[PDB]
DNA sequence: AGACACTACGAGTACATA
DNA sequence: TTTTTTTATGTACTCGTAGTGTCT
């Protein structure tokens, strides 16, 4: 092996702590979680500690990539004398033969720690293990690819676990929410990576300045590793670099990453996107692009938050419902888009209109200022209740169906706001005597006591029995609930 | 340059087969006395060793001690393709690229040549110390073999207990408990049970590693059982003129 | 007949960097890079037809001379690149030992990597990482946005722009030069209008042209190869007077046999990337040639419908 | 309590082979005079009957009709200890919440010991109706199983016709058909295998191809199968080695 | 009417299955000299063709020449039905549809009917390639499958090269490489373990793993198999039957 | 005669869709 | 600042009982 074999990135990589650009509080919180690693198993992990560290038997490092997770924790690993273990995705990493190796990894000693040397007194740990996990937001969805697995592999354990991932707050990582230490590494400040250029470049005979750094990182992101590849490939052939090539470079490395659903409705609620100006720069293009970096929430965001804004694109003599009118008449063409897609035909090709009838048209109906804050989509919220609500009203229904003969909305609008005078009105206007009358009343339609709590529910207005219920005796209620279980 | 010829392709095969399921990287140091492999599990826990002498081959050549880097699965894939009757010989010239393996048979003049490519292994070269053992002892490796296949089917975790010269396998899962109760008896005088006890001791073991370790029970009739409470334990296979042996790590005896 | 000649595309296909007409800046950096060697990890994007693989192929020959055969190691959309070949094939590759020279390192070479799973992008990180001392990887891709983000940080980005007219025009003159074909000015610029900025096109219609007429002439060039699409498409929306839009939509793509489904897919393209016009009148239009093709997809297709929608947008256009 | 000393281990690991993919968790009812073990699938189409008597053991003892519930996965999973040389012996106690096997083999000085936790399941009741079936064959077991699985190829309905005197299993398939004709055979020099049929009136009904492939898989027990055929009760599938039996019961369409 | 009556019924399934999977729809043409049978695989890159006499049928009456077009994952099926001591007929009407398959056994009374649908395929299959080669060998059909199955482990392109007593099968792949080479001896104590080869000219010749592997499929027919190799011609893998052959004409790599 | 490595075809589970 | 939205075929993975050639 010689030195110019090896990459930049690999030539210049960090041998100790003390060289790591940026993230110092998450460095030495993790290295104080995991020095008083034993300390937290001697009591089985019941005393936190100031530090909050020392409870959680597992820690998970999320962050964007390229600022020196894996390279941190390696080095805390090889500092603190455990003996280190890596398993990633490259890997096979199945709910078979993963899940196996680990149980038998988890609390079996090493025998590198062994052989290499156990004589000298270096430390007690050296016996012991680190499971380092890499990209865990890369195995599989389902409980086959091992998510849910390590995620009840951080709870019995007697080796630390580290888990290293790119995306945290993700639907297969939810079962890591509360089980790992979060330790959240961000973007690095720009002195300590102008110092680390300006090392690397002086090293190379690269000649370079330091007004160019700064937006050498705007325009990467945060992201070392990408501009070390930056100077290793441009290096080559531009000996000098300075404020004169410094725009073609930007144009020509632009970090192109999809933003989240939250950064897609600032940017298609910005008004300045859609000024005469603003328009030849951001084009109709990139704003259906805009919505094809995540087409699924950035319907819902829109029509959550359209009319939250204050616009600066009125015309002359419309005032804010007009421009809030139309855009809503959009967001109905679209959904009625949306429903041909999604149906039988499959109509995807349609993908692209409802681009712009869904997000662009009314985002450009009421572009401006975000008055507020931009809340997140409710009607996945909205929705699962009302499918509980359904699932419900769907067994009231049929198990009242040998006495109603209706059908399901047929009995909710007519037959429940009788149904509540019947069975629940009884309680506040005579006491604990007419629940005989109650039993009754519910075995003639053969109701349960499930039933009889999710009738309850479906009321709304002037009727919410969620406080009648508690201002009913508990006595009652506790006689109630004696009687019926007899 | 290297030219090691052997008797039968059948033992270098079962050689292979041994402990092919455990590893999958190993390194090859073929010195003026023989090979000698060692291997670390992809998990860090079982080590295998494993040693052929000089006098294990037909013809031994060597000009320097090298190093080849083997996949066992392709090296399994070559393997596979030769028969119980022919002489196998491991070629490698100046500056190893690949091996070469001849296959020649001996009633016919049919020779197979095979090249397998070299892996790039970056591991250090440990050692191996001996140290005294509180427990040894030796039984048929088809029982042994047995044993783990039925005390796997319960739980991954096998308890070993030498205790009173009687050896206790336990296994305790999920489904019920199994027990293996285990009385020295020297009698065949092949298929006897030599065992020493000096100290009673208390050691668990992973299912699948002693499954991984058993699977080479075809190198051998006996396996020869080291026991330590603060040393991983040492299962051998002997051969003719080496030995194949597994350090496997005892769990946390908390 | 018993056998059919190499077409120019491949026959002419570029075996050294200096043949490349493309992108001055990236070709001069990867013929700097195959001087000095230590070629990192690469993605080269870019549009169809613009010399993407040819530029990856010419760097990888002429950084392993004649070790090209056992030190490259390519992988098209039409192998198997999912997880498995990356667990597998693509690990054995980069674990190989071969002896290269000081300067010179194993390329694995990955055409279309827009195209492989999520599962073997993933894979394909730790994997380039641990070995990114004996194996480089390059990647040639149309949409650098289908490769994940954690793969871009760890190489080098080219992207690769449309080849302007003089490129493209100084290239078929060699290749006219190489094969001593009668040709004129207006035919070539008729060539070269009808290729938008795609080599591979291009050299194909002259080929075609040059095998069907022997004369490189515009009528002959026309005649062969009808007219752009997008560009009739533009001049009928962009058309002053309903009678013009309807004129050229009845001659022009209707009595042709150009698809409804074609011309209004053609039509919401060009609306989208339109420029002349101002940003809500372009929505409206789009909103108009969404309507109609909701019709067209129903099995509605028809010219009335066409006529509407070129009526409507007229109307919108009529203040 | 419950101490039952097995001849030889196979032959408990085959009666339990042969309802491995039927049902998964039952619960076998212990007595004096017996062991019997009721199980009902899911679809409703097959009742699984298996009765062993005392004089199928080499020693059976109890002195209380318990129940024992268990896993068929767990059972055999349990059961693949077993060898060729080694009888099994059930323990159970007054308190079911393990069974215990021992292994035990000719030379003493290697005994093995396993454990089977209970798992408590809604037994179901007993069906030992007698109700008159309209035909009654026996056929060999393996031949059974031979033309079952061989229909089973063309289609998923396989027909049986009593007529004549003469057995059809018929099968139409999409892509072609298949009929297999079989007459009433009587062999002197071989009593295992023969084509017995006793029939009173022409029987012809229709049955599903899983189903007799889940019937099939009991010919490790027995030689030979007896089959009654009835037009308005369940089929009766019938299986027995020496002196412990299992009958299928399906319920035709 | 066709009506044929074979000596065992098992030779036609050992026939059968060496189809089975290089080769989907066929299309038997039966005359008065016997049942001759070509197809082409879906890639087109192998062509079958079995030939069986009437030396092999026991019993045999074709008053016309009757065209059988059928689906061979169902002939399979429809011939593993049968039994090892049984005896196959074979029934077509006058006019060829729905080919019935009669199994009969001798050792005691059972008669097995199934029946079959035909298939309309407008492709004929009558075309005979009468060509010399270059070379032709003779080799033991377990040796030569060996050889295929071990080799095609390491790549999915196997080379045959044909040179003066020389036959070289050279596979060469990612994980490495390899090469068999044989020489042409006469076995005096057993005749079918001998191996014959008359060349004229080398030979030098690539196929596919998967065709290649597919082929030896039919090893279980002769316990002897020929190749016939020429300068870019089909290469002719024949194993010859007691009543005929099976011949498959193979389509090498162009390099 | 038989046991079990090798293996290939079938049900399950998700993941995109311009 | 936070998690689901039908049907419809193409694509990819895995475990999985299963069918058959091979080894103590
Ligand atoms: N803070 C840092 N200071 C200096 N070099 C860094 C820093 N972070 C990353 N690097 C460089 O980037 C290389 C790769 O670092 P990694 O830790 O592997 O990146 P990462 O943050 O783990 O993101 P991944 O690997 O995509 S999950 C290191 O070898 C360094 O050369
Ligand atoms: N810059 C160029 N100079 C000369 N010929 C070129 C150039 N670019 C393309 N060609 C021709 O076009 C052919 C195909 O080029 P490719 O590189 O395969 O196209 P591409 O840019 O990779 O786009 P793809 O493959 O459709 S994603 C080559 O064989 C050349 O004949
Ligand atoms: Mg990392
Ligand atoms: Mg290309």
């Amino acid at each position: 092996v010689r030195e110019e074999d090896k990459l930049w990135t690999v030539k210049y990589a960090p041998t100790n702590l003390q060289q790591v650009c940026g993230n110092k509080g998450s460095v030495m919180k993790l290295k104080n979680w995991l020095a008083n690693w034993e300390n937290s198993k001697k009591n089985s992990f019941k005393h936190a500690g100031k530090d909050g560290s020392g409870v959680f038997r597992a820690a998970m490092l999320y962050g964007p990539p390229g600022i020196g997770k894996t390279t941190a924790a390696h080095l805390v690993a090889q500092e603190l004398g455990y003996d280190i273990l890596e398993q990633n995705a490259s890997d096979v990493r199945s709910k078979t033969l993963l899940n196996a190796g680990v149980k038998n990894a988890l609390d079996n000693m090493s025998v590198v720690g062994y052989f290499k040397h156990n004589e000298e007194a270096q430390n007690l740990n050296g016996k012991h293990f680190v499971i380092i996990m890499d990209e865990v937001d890369g195995m599989s969805g389902g409980d086959r690819g091992g998510v849910g697995q390590l995620a009840q592999f951080c709870r019995k354990t007697s080796t630390p676990l580290i888990l290293i991932c790119n995306e945290r707050n993700l639907p297969k990582m939810r079962p890591f929410d509360r089980v790992c230490l979060d330790i959240q590494f961000r973007r690095p400040d720009a002195n300590s990576i102008k110092s680390r250029l300006m090392t690397i470049a002086i090293r190379e005979k690269f000649k370079l300045d330091p007004n160019v750094i700064d937006r050498l990182i705007q325009t990467t992101r945060g992201d070392i590793r990408q501009v070390i590849n930056l100077l290793s490939t441009i290096s080559t052939t531009t000996k000098t670099i300075n404020h004169e090539n410094i725009n073609e470079i930007s144009k020509a490395w632009e970090k192109n990453i999809a933003l989240k659903p939250f950064d897609i409705a600032h940017k298609m609620l910005d008004g300045q996107i859609y000024s005469d100006i603003g328009s030849r720069n951001f084009t109709l293009n990139d704003k259906i692009a805009l919505y094809f970096d995540d087409f699924d929430f950035t319907p819902l965001m829109i029509q959550e938050n359209y009319l939250s804004t204050r616009p600066s694109v009125l015309k002359p003599g419309q005032s804010h419902l007009e421009a809030v009118a139309e855009a809503a008449n959009c967001i109905s063409l679209g959904d009625i888009v949306e429903k041909k897609i999604r149906s039988s035909e499959q109509l995807w090709s349609l993908l692209p209109l409802h681009a712009v009838l869904s997000s662009v048209y009314p985002a450009s109906k009421v572009a401006g200022h975000m008055a507020g804050r931009i809340n997140f989509t409710a009607w996945l919220g909205q929705n699962s209740k009302s499918a509980k609500y359904y699932r419900l009203l769907q067994e009231i229904h049929y198990h009242t169906r040998l006495g109603t003969s209706t059908d399901k909305i047929g009995l909710r609008l007519d037959y429940l706001p009788t149904f509540r005078k019947r069975l629940l009105d009884p309680f506040l206007k005579q006491g604990a005597d007419a629940i005989s009358s109650v039993i009754e009343v519910m075995d003639d339609y053969y109701l349960t006591k499930e039933d009889w709590d999710s009738i309850m529910e479906f009321f709304v207005g002037p009727d919410v029995t969620t406080a009648i219920i508690k201002k009913i005796p508990a006595t009652v209620k506790s006689g109630f609930t004696r009687k019926y279980n007899s | 340059m290297l030219e090691a010829k052997f008797e039968e392709a059948s033992l270098f095969k079962r050689i292979i087969d041994g402990f092919k399921d455990c590893v999958q990287l190993v390194n090859f140091q073929c010195k003026e006395d023989g090979i000698i492999a060692q291997a670390v599990d992809d998990s860090r826990v079982l080590l295998v060793s494993l040693e052929i002498g000089v006098e294990a081959f037909q013809e031994y050549r060597c000009d320097h001690p090298v190093t080849l880097g083997m996949d066992l699965t392709s090296l399994s894939k070559i393997l596979r393709c030769g028969n119980n009757t022919d002489t196998l010989t491991l070629i490698a010239d100046n500056t190893p690229d690949s091996i070469i393996l001849l296959f020649e048979d001996t009633k016919k003049d049919r020779i197979a040549e095979y090249s397998l490519k070299l892996m790039d292994i970056d591991a250090d070269f440990l050692k191996i110390e001996e140290l005294q053992y509180d427990s040894t002892l030796s039984l048929p490796s088809s029982e042994f073999s047995k044993i783990v296949r039925d005390l796997s089917q319960l739980s991954d975790s096998i308890n070993i207990m030498i205790t009173k010269e009687t050896i206790k396998f336990v296994a305790d899962g999920d489904i019920g408990s199994g027990s293996v109760i285990i009385k020295p008896f020297v009698d065949h005088p092949e298929t006897s049970i030599k065992l020493e006890m000096d100290q009673p001791v208390d050691l668990t073991f992973g299912a699948k590693y002693l499954l991984d370790i058993i699977k080479g029970s075809s190198l051998s009739d006996r396996v020869g059982i080291r026991l330590s409470s603060e040393a991983p334990a040492l299962f051998q296979f002997d051969l003719k003129s080496g030995f194949l042996q597994f350090f496997l790590a005892p769990k946390f005896n908390d | 007949t018993l056998s059919l000649q190499l077409p120019w595309v491949e026959k002419y296909r570029p075996q050294v960097l200096s043949d490349i007409v493309g992108n001055k800046e990236t070709i001069d950096r990867l013929q700097q890079i195959a001087k000095d060697g230590n070629m990192p990890h690469m993605i080269i994007s870019g549009m169809p037809g613009i010399g993407k693989t040819t530029s990856v192929h010419c760097l990888a020959h002429e950084l392993l001379g004649r070790s090209y055969a056992d030190g490259v190691l390519e992988l098209n959309a039409s192998d198997d690149r999912g997880i498995d070949v990356v667990r597998n094939q693509i690990k054995h590759f980069a674990q190989k030992k071969l002896h290269l020279p000081p300067g010179k390192h194993k390329i694995v070479i990955l055409d279309e990597a827009d195209s492989m799973t999520a599962g073997a992008q993933q894979a394909l990180r730790r994997t380039m990482e641990l070995y990114s001392n004996s194996t480089r990887f390059a990647f040639a891709c149309n949409q650098s946005n289908k490769i994940i983000e954690p793969l871009q940080s760890r190489c080098a980005i080219l992207r690769y722009s449309k080849l302007s007219d003089e490129d493209v025009l100084k290239r078929l003159l060699q290749i006219i030069k190489l094969e001593d074909v009668k040709y004129t000015n207006d035919g070539l610029e008729a060539i070269i209008f009808t290729a938008e900025g795609d080599m591979r096109q291009a050299i194909n219609n002259l080929q075609s042209t040059v095998a069907g007429h022997g004369l490189v002439n515009a009528d002959n060039v026309f005649k062969i190869v009808d007219s752009p699409h997008p560009l009739i498409v533009k001049k009928m929306l962009l058309a002053s007077n309903l009678e013009d839009s309807i004129q050229i939509l009845r001659t022009d793509l209707w009595k042709k046999g150009y698809s409804s489904i074609d011309i209004v897919t053609t039509s919401f393209r060009v609306t989208k990337n339109l420029a002349q016009v101002k940003e809500s009148v372009r929505l409206e239009m789009i909103k108009e040639i969404g309507l109609t093709h909701m019709r067209i997809l129903e099995g509605v297709g028809t010219y009335l419908q066409l006529a509407s929608m070129l009526a409507k947008i007229h109307k919108l256009n009529n203040k």
